[PDB]
């Protein structure tokens, strides 16, 4: 029914193992460079959104992907970083979600180890609502509705009447 | 083959008695005999709209036909009716109007209008059964098919004398029954004959004519049946709380055909002997609403509407009501919610108790004239 | 305390339209006032004559066929439509409030569509019936016809209708 | 769920513009009401009299011949044009919304020319014909000509051309 | 005094209620027939009274309302009997009723130009003769013209002057 | 009674449909020949019907419409048939019709001011004769000038004075 | 039927084109000379037509149209000829024409007031004697005045009241 960050994070790693063969390995969270065309995905921030009027809290979180590769093969990350753009037009990862808004794509510095110098930033944002909705209001179940009349009305003789009757 | 260009004919028309296209289904059993010309099985119901259908469904030598013709010249209704077979002992021609399941799939007699629904979405409203309803047999099962239809049925009592028919209707106190004791004679236009009808479908097509205009709230009482002679014995009304024919009717609960020639009705009242639904305005307008919560069901059942049921239901039943108040129907609406609710783990779980009052429009039965003649305005005249 | 809303839905035949409801507008009721200024007096007071029309705006963000059916119906007040909401202030007490009206769908705006943003359709209701109970009970009902303009359970045109013979 | 727009396809007549069309506009629907209050009632009820005029704006963004040959022409509703567009919810169904129109290209706007930017030219068309089919079934079928103003196949007009015998 | 106006209305005709489609109603303009009169000895002339003239009492409807249609040109003239009910609302809350009962000949049927996305508005006119005015029940004009009865206020103002004409 | 109003309008003339030019009617304005009758014995007079006036039925089209030009002044007077259809559609759905056959002269061909850059309207007037309207198919008004035919409702309002005149 | 209304406009005389001022025409309004007639046995009048009356064609120009002002008040009246051209061109393309040959008295020349800084309109009008008006090329009015021609759709009105008075 509803979605699940673990839900999504399976689905991103499902397809993109498809899409990209280039990409050695796209872990959600790895670490450790093994190999030269290594992709790590990351979560960057999760914000607030225009609350739905249910028990679901919409986030919109940017995602974000990370190219590591050796240096010297700068041009072999970006036609791996091609690849994710040309994904995030349309894709919904197969999990009742919006599309995928892409963001930006560039080389960064990391605060991490840099023994794999080049890794290419590739982060892009998609709303989520997360949770069950909450219903407030009223339980009143079709089950339980009688519909007297004015004679018949009273704590003594109870309105005899069912809402499903004859025709 | 065809023929081309325009043709002249002798030919013979009997006076066009055109009516109004009334809304309301009249339901209607009667005896006649199948033929070739005749292109009806007996059993089987069937709407009729104009008199094309009453002289090829069924024989114009009939007695559908006789009653047909008694909607079609006072309001142009839909007549939902089936045939019984003629018989000849007085029991087994009514025990064949009556009839059950007898067959497989199919009821055959009154209770094949039960088939109204499901077929057209066009339920009889009313339940006519031309001279039958002088046996009380016919005229029981007029209430057991009121019962499981809300359609008041028009019966007949006999074409007796009043004490035939009075000391009849005591065994009835059933709300949905109407009777109309006084036969009606109306003069054939081939036989030269005052044929006399049985006077239970002229009421027929004029609660139809009240319903397509003056609506259903007005009593159809004193209005004017169309197409129509004296009736078979003469009534009168006169004033003065004696033992006046018309006064001796209506405290037993029975129409009557009051003027010159069949012109009006004359009983407001139904055969209830609880007094609440004694008017037929009253007891039309409570199976009207009736009608309202089914398809106020029917459309809350369809659409998952489980949470929000009975504020679907009771805002979607006084969207009926308002439009009541609109057309005149009714004065007083209010859809209340009833103290009799205890507790509210008890209420919430089951048996929300919700009322509806409503004061109908009261038909002006006995206007009174008290009437003088004063010294008063004699001095400042003459002077 | 003040009341920040946390729940909302919308019905408009019963289809639950919980969730993608992203922005409502109910009618602003408006008396239709008169400045007037007669002879024994300097500033003018207002005097009511009636509201004036009720507009209900609500934009749903999908292409619905649940909601558009119901545009140019040869009957108005075909269209009714529930609100609810909740209201929640005061230590936790969510007070319900729903708002059920009724009218023609006056107006199906879609935006432009400029190939890769949400929908966001556009609607305004010409409201006829509007019933607006405030935790429980009633606030405002106003039918047009009939003259029921009623304010939390008494009816102020309960002196007028006796007056026109109503 | 919410429906975001994922392809985007404009006719004219036949020739695929299926790219360079930025922004469009369907025409917004607007049933011709009138605040009406007679004699027992107070809020004014709201009755149809018909639709105003539909005007859809498209803006091309080049020197077309194949679009702007449509102005200015000795025949209305020479101009059709079919719309073909795709809303993508609720896992992957992405439902095909078509909208095709007819009508007069009313007014053909090329903007400023400052020398470097892109052109932009906007279009605007009297729509008399539109027809807008969600996910293949109808929703709104608008020839005013005849007067076949359709909801979701039934005919809302039936009931009015057997009374003046159209 | 206190501000008070029209604010809702209503029309009856022959006791069916007009509660959907009058959007004006005209009560007839009463006004006396004054011939203006200067003789011999004064100037500025003193306008007695004459009596009063006909009275047209206006309204419109703009649907189909065959109720009102049959009753132009009858054979019996002043057959269509109606009222036109009116409540002023004042400032301090109850209404004040003022109703009209009418008894005349409809002599006119207007119906208006049909510009196809406009109203219809089928004016029409009464030439009353029989004209009672009440204010909250209250008796104001008694205005038959046959049989001399023009009473003001419930007290007769042609009575001195129907005892001698022998009527 | 609910809100109904005027939509939309048609006009035959010899069966010959107008669906696409005719911006306005105008039915005929019924109105009885009033003579204000003040006499002895009464004052502000009582209006006895005389009778109506003459029925002009007005209408426009802004195109070269032939088919109605050609109905101008023939020498069949009352040769012009045609018929004013229009439908109310009120508030609750289903429209009532309202049809008017007339029969009369074309007295009248009024082209408008043509300014270059505005309509045609091609104004046009029926001194009519015959005159029939119906509401939902129901009849209300038979005004037939010759041979003393004037039925409100179906129920003939001249037939006791046409038995006397020996018509 | 198609909608169709008067778009372009043209007027000659004499030949000469005023392709270049002429802001209004007004083609002459043909009337019929209606007596309304009440007799005895009926009511309501039922107007015979008598024949026409007189026929301006107005139409104003804003130049010195000199070949214009040359026709005014001339010995030979019925010596101004000129048409009143017109296209209708609907909505299915191909324009209609409607063309208008005149032949009369230019009786009138009304120069405007001269604002300096708004138009001149020197309003014009020619009570014309022969019209011919027709569309697409066909006929529909032969409107002659002396030796009694009122051909309408080219079968002659008056042909059997000609043969007559022995004209």
């Amino acid at each position: 029914q509803a979605v699940t960050l673990e839900a999504l994070y399976a689905a991103i790693e499902q397809v993109l193992r498809e899409r990209l063969p280039e990409a050695q390995l796209i872990g959600f969270w790895p670490g450790v460079p093994e190999n030269t065309p290594a992709v790590s995905l990351e979560i960057a921030e999760l914000l607030p959104e225009r609350d739905p009027g249910t028990g679901e809290s919409a986030l919109l979180c940017r995602l974000q992907a990370r190219i590591m590769v050796p240096p010297g093969a700068d041009r072999q990350a970006v036609s791996i970083a091609c690849g994710i753009v040309r994904t995030l037009r349309e894709q919904t990862w197969n999990l009742s979600l919006q599309p995928a808004r892409f963001v930006r794509s560039a080389v960064d510095g990391s605060r991490e180890e840099l023994k794999s110098l080049r890794v290419w930033l590739v982060e892009w944002t998609q709303s989520l609502r997360l949770g069950d909705p909450e219903w407030a209001w009223e339980d009143q179940p079709p089950g339980s509705l009688m519909l007297g009349f004015d004679p018949q009305t009273g704590p003594g003789h109870e309105p005899d009447y069912f809402a499903p009757e004859a025709l | 083959s065809f023929f081309h260009g325009v043709t002249v004919t002798n030919v013979d028309i009997g006076a066009r008695t055109i009516a109004l296209p009334a809304s309301s289904v009249i339901g209607l059993c009667d005896v006649f005999t199948p033929g070739a010309q005749a292109s009806a099985k007996p059993n089987v119901p069937v709407l009729l709209t104009s008199k094309k259908d009453a002289a090829a469904a069924f024989g114009i030598g009939s007695s559908i036909y006789l009653a047909c013709e008694a909607i079609y010249n006072r309001a142009q209704a839909v007549i939902v009716a089936v045939g019984v077979e003629t018989a000849e002992t007085p029991e087994a021609q009514a025990s064949a109007v009556i009839g059950g399941i007898s067959a497989a799939g199919e009821r055959t007699g009154l209770q094949a209008l039960l088939d109204g629904k499901s077929r057209f979405n066009a339920q009889p409203r009313l339940l006519v059964a031309p001279g039958h309803s002088a046996q009380q047999a016919v005229a029981t099962a007029m209430d057991g098919l009121a019962e499981k239809l809300r359609a008041i049925a028009i019966l007949d009592g006999p074409n007796s004398t009043d004490e035939a028919a009075v000391a009849y209707a005591k065994n009835f106190g059933s709300k949905r029954l109407f009777m109309v004791d006084p036969g009606v004679q109306v003069w054939d236009s081939a036989t030269n004959a005052a044929r006399n009808a049985p006077a239970s479908a002229y009421a027929a097509g004029l609660f139809a004519w009240t319903d397509a205009e003056y609506g259903f709230w007005s009593s159809p009482s004193n209005k004017e049946i169309k197409g129509v002679t004296g009736t078979s014995r003469p009534v009168e009304f006169l004033d003065g709380d004696e033992t006046c024919r018309a006064n001796l009717l209506n405290n037993a609960n029975i129409a009557t055909i009051i003027r010159d020639d069949g012109y009006r009705l004359w009983g407001n009242r139904t055969l209830s002997s609880d007094s609440k639904w004694a008017f037929v305005t009253r007891v039309r307008t409570m199976d009207l609403v009736m009608d309202a919560i089914l398809a106020g069901h029917k459309w809350a059942v369809d659409r998952g509407i489980t949470k929000t049921y009975v504020k679907d239901v009771t805002e979607g039943l006084r969207a009926f009501m308002r439009d009541l108040k609109n057309q005149g129907a009714v004065i007083n609406f209010e859809v209340y919610a009833d103290p009799d609710l205890n507790s509210a783990s008890q209420l919430a779980q089951g048996k929300v108790y919700w009322n509806i009052r409503f004061t109908d429009v009261p038909p002006a039965e006995n206007p009174n004239f008290r009437v003088e003649v004063t010294d008063q305005w004699l001095t400042e005249v003459l002077d | 305390i003040p009341q920040t809303l946390t729940n909302t839905n919308l019905f408009i035949d019963g289809v639950s339209f919980a969730g993608d409801v992203p922005s409502l507008t109910l009618p602003k009721l408006a008396v239709k006032t008169e400045q007037y200024r007669a002879g024994g007096m300097d500033a003018p007071v207002s005097i009511d004559m009636g509201l004036e029309a009720m507009e209900a705006k609500f934009s749903t963000n999908g292409a619905r066929r649940e909601a558009l059916n119901f545009f140019g119906l040869a009957d108005q007040s075909a269209f009714n439509g529930v609100f609810r909401g909740s209201f929640k202030g005061q230590k936790g007490a969510s007070v319900p409030v729903v708002a059920t009206l009724r009218g023609l769908l006056k107006e199906v705006d879609p935006g432009d569509w400029k190939a890769g943003e949400k929908a966001e359709f556009k609607y305004a209701v010409a409201v006829s019936y509007y019933k607006l109970e405030v935790d429980g009970r009633e606030v405002y009902e106003i039918d047009p016809v009939n003259g029921v303009r009623a304010i939390n359970g008494v009816d102020q045109l309960a002196g007028m209708r006796n007056d026109l013979g109503l």
